[PDB]
């Protein structure tokens, strides 16, 4: 019965950070802090409320008392984008807090953007797949439109976003057309569009079957 | 320094019992300062303590799995082990292998040392479907990748040039598709002067179905 709270934040680097935590009684032992990296497991930086493991950048520090305590990262840094969790030892129990999701914000930068065709080895299942791919840019937010011999596609294909990057702090996105063979091999020209903040007008890759 | 090492399935069926192993390495388990366990992460949630035990064969748990679950542990084998009866839906989760300090002397006064990689066990009643890859070909700066396509659960690697390759690689998180199965791709940005010079190689795995492929991705 711990919480957490803000659940989220965002700031910039170089920004200093405080998230808070609230046990779910009087602390009477250890109450400490981890670190989770995107897909990584979490990692100790702070025991006893506010001592670091070793190794630990002097950036990391821990406080208070009772049920109320804290974490702050005096200058936060990209390699900082992490998950936080509270964790206490009570009742001859283990138990963690929901966790904080410290994020960068940034300026806005560019997508670069390619385009790709099926492979030979893909069309033998008898299936196709087109990718575009939209590389380091910032906000998160884009919009990518396919086209297929000008004729605007909709309900055939997927997006994923990738983590945001730990040192340049922008992301990655990319977008797959799924056509079958058939619808593939019917068209010439394959496209795709792509709108962003970071753009002055939105912009298109292309190619050509032969 | 002490480290931990993940093992086991990823895949277990409804009402079958998981179970996962630990192999502890740069130092022994065989102490009164360390108490060994697991932890785990539903995807999208919070960290969930399952249990710990204590090398001597003592051990505690978390009530809520504790009718469910054993952890034992063996000090010749310097290993650890966690079997959940009953598994459903509910389990899936990424599991964790983690380390009890002892802090100060004698009193209740602990930290998780050293933690696993963690595990991405699912529960399902379907099979270990594995992936196809394929390449995406190219044809200034250019960009080359693979595509991981069609498969069943999804805890999957992807490297490139067996791990020679870092700087410029951006992987996607697994995407669902109204099929059933997963799809997954990998990219690397590359200048055009490596380009048809230096060959790019991803090298793809899945554990639960035994698969194992490498593919070069040229361009046009």
């Amino acid at each position: 019965q711990m919480t957490q709270s803000p659940s989220s934040l965002s700031a910039s680097v170089g920004d200093r950070v405080t998230i808070t935590c609230q046990a779910s009684q009087v602390i009477s032992n250890y109450l400490n802090w981890y670190q989770q990296k995107p897909g990584k497991a979490p990692k100790l930086l702070i025991y006893d409320t506010s001592n670091l493991k070793t190794g630990v950048p002097s950036r990391f520090s821990g406080s208070g008392s009772g049920t109320d305590f804290t974490f702050t990262i005096s200058s936060l840094q990209p390699e900082d984008i992490a998950t936080y969790y509270c964790q206490q030892y009570e009742n001859l129990q283990f138990t963690f807090g929901p966790g904080t999701k410290v994020d960068i914000k940034r300026t806005v930068a560019a997508p670069s953007v390619f385009i790709f065709p099926p492979s030979d080895e893909q069309l033998k299942s008898g299936t196709a797949s087109v990718v575009c791919l939209l590389n380091n840019f910032y906000p998160r937010e884009a919009k990518v439109q396919w086209k297929v011999d000008n004729a605007l596609q909709s309900g055939n294909s997927q997006e994923s976003v990738t983590e945001q990057d730990s040192k340049d702090s922008t992301y990655s996105l990319s977008s797959t057309l799924t056509l079958s063979k058939a619808d593939y091999e019917k068209h010439k020209v394959y496209a795709c569009e792509v709108t962003h903040q970071g753009l002055s007008s939105p912009v298109t890759k292309s190619f050509n079957r032969g | 320094q002490l480290q931990l090492q993940e093992s086991g399935p990823g895949l277990v069926k409804p009402s079958e019992t998981l179970s996962l192993t630990c192999t502890v390495s740069g130092g022994s388990i065989s102490s009164s300062s360390y108490y060994w366990g697991w932890i785990r992460q539903p995807p999208g949630k919070g960290l969930e303590w399952i249990g710990s035990v204590y090398y001597s064969g003592g051990a505690s748990y978390n009530p809520s799995l504790k009718s469910r679950a054993t952890i034992s542990v063996d000090t010749s084998k310097n290993q650890f082990s966690l079997n959940l009866d009953s598994v459903s839906a509910a389990d899936t989760a990424i599991y964790y292998c983690a380390s009890i300090a002892a802090a100060g002397s004698f009193y209740y006064y602990y930290y998780m040392d050293v933690w696993g990689k963690g595990s991405t066990v699912t529960v399902s009643s379907a099979s270990t479907k594995g992936p196809s890859v394929f390449p995406l070909a190219p044809s200034g700066t250019a960009a080359l990748g693979c595509l991981v396509k069609d498969y069943f659960p999804e805890p999957v690697t992807v490297s490139w040039n067996s791990g020679a390759l870092t700087s410029g690689v951006h992987t996607f998180p697994a995407v669902l598709q109204s099929s059933g199965l997963y799809s997954l791709s990998s990219v690397v940005t590359v200048p055009s002067s490596s380009l048809g010079t230096q060959t790019y190689i991803c090298n793809v795995n899945h554990k639960p179905s035994n698969t194992k492929v490498d593919k070069k991705v040229e361009p046009k």
